[PDB]
């Protein structure tokens, strides 16, 4: 994944952030396969960045799940003149059982952050925050209401910096939640 | 979790 593709990304994705679900509908010569290729490459790049041995995001996985992907295109002009993709965030609701600090197991169904990647060359340029903000607005969720699948330390630093999030009770299910998640807690 |  280099950000660029052998087709015109700006024609494919007219909006700065494009939101796609299991149907992978092109915004309105196979445009859908262009989208599938972008997702495949993004997923492989994210996996490599997180030291995973295989992708957790792919076109086929999008088609077989109830996840939603937000894709950020590059709003600058590129020399090759066919646009570029910066990165993505993938979310989905999941049923979980989580332990609080009062010994209770709580059945919950929060929005979860499932994958999140910005191309290495343009990390720390604010793109991650932009994408995260757009997702929060569209999903109508606040950051402390989220669960995250096995977050990287980079993401924990990001969330503390931008949203003052602090992790709360550790779980046995590979998800992380933050202070404010439970009804008796208060967000930052 | 898909990461496990
Ligand atoms: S759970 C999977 C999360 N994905 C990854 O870990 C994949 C690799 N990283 C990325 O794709 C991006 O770096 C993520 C984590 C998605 C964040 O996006 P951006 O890099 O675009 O973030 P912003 O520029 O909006 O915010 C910058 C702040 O984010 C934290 N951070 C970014 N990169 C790092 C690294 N390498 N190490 C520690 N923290 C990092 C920091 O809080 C950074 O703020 P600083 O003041 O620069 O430290």
């Amino acid at each position: 994944f280099t950000m660029e593709f052998p087709f015109d990304v700006d024609a494919l994705f007219p909006e700065r952030i494009t939101v796609l679900d299991q149907h992978l509908r092109p915004p309105a010569v196979d445009l859908q396969q262009q989208i599938m290729t972008i997702i495949d490459e993004l997923g492989k790049a994210s996996a490599k960045a997180q030291n995973l041995s295989a992708p957790i995001t792919s076109a086929s996985r999008m088609q077989s799940n109830r996840h939603v992907v937000y894709i950020l295109k590059d709003s600058s002009a590129r020399p090759a003149g066919k646009g570029a993709i910066i990165g993505f965030i993938k979310v989905g609701y999941k049923k979980l059982f989580v332990l609080d600090d009062r010994e209770a197991h709580n059945e919950v169904e929060p929005l979860c952050i499932l994958d999140f990647y910005i191309h290495e060359s343009v990390q720390r340029h604010g793109h991650g925050r932009e994408l995260f903000q757009y997702m929060l607005q569209k999903e109508r969720v606040e950051p402390h209401q989220l669960a995250i699948d096995r977050p990287s330390q980079k993401l924990l630093k990001f969330l503390n910096k931008h949203y003052n999030l602090e992790t709360t009770v550790p779980q046995v299910n590979n998800f992380v939640i933050f202070e404010g998640f439970f009804a008796h807690q208060h967000p930052p | 979790s898909d990461k496990t």
